[PDB]
């Protein structure tokens, strides 16, 4: 009986810097949340379809879960660049599984900004396909290494959304799922009713 | 006080050790 309901109803959601990653396995996959696709903002499945699952069976399912702005679901797709791409949360181009997005504005946005949720701001380098990177090291911005001394051209290295309930749309907090389907060569644990 | 994140959100979210 596949915790599938409890990544999406989970309290607390991850920053995307350290989006958190839930394997599921082993279990009698409900997949009933995915039929009701018309309740979210954004479900795009990539070589998968919901009415189908219940036919396939997989080895493992992984379920990324992370908070990002409106404007910035588009970036969780394949082959897309921008902050979140870049630096924070990269979809592969090959990338099958479903990318799930909601409008979490009334839980996830505060008066005055809700600065708890971050981004990585800085990075030497994109990241690679669903590589995470949670380290705080100061970033060397000028030609002077910084020694990891945070100061004049030494940054750290996240930033705050800082979400308001009165900001756009697409500056509004979105909870995402993004949920990889793995069939790997070793027997299939995640399989239908 | 502090750039990109304040430093009370730095130690709420375990970024200072
Ligand atoms: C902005 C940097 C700063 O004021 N301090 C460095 N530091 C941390 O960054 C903790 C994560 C320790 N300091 C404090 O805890 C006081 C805000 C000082």
């Amino acid at each position: 009986l596949c915790p599938f309901g409890e990544v999406f109803n989970a309290t607390r959601f991850a920053s995307v810097y350290a989006w958190n990653r839930k394997r599921i396995s082993n279990c009698v996959a409900d997949y009933s949340v995915l039929y009701n696709s018309a309740s979210f903002s954004t479900f795009k499945c990539y070589g998968v379809s919901p009415t189908k699952l219940n036919d396939l069976c997989f080895t493992n399912v992984y379920a990324d879960s992370f908070v990002i702005r409106g404007d910035e679901v588009r970036q969780i797709a394949p082959g897309q660049t921008g902050k979140i791409a870049d630096y924070n949360y990269k979809l592969p181009d090959d990338f099958t599984g479903c990318v799930i997005a909601w409008n979490s504005n009334n839980l996830d946005s505060k008066v005055g900004g809700n600065y708890n949720y971050l981004y990585r701001l800085f990075r030497k380098s994109n990241l690679k396909p669903f590589e995470r990177d949670i380290s705080t090291e100061i970033y060397q911005a000028g030609s002077t290494p910084c020694n990891g001394v945070e100061g004049f051209n030494c940054y750290f290295p996240l930033q705050s959304y800082g979400f308001q309930p009165t900001n756009g749309v697409g500056y509004q907090p979105y909870r995402v799922v993004v949920l990889s389907f793995e069939l790997l060569h070793a027997p299939a644990t995640v399989c239908g009713p | 006080a502090c750039m990109f994140v304040p430093c009370a959100v730095r130690h709420a979210l375990g970024l200072c050790a």
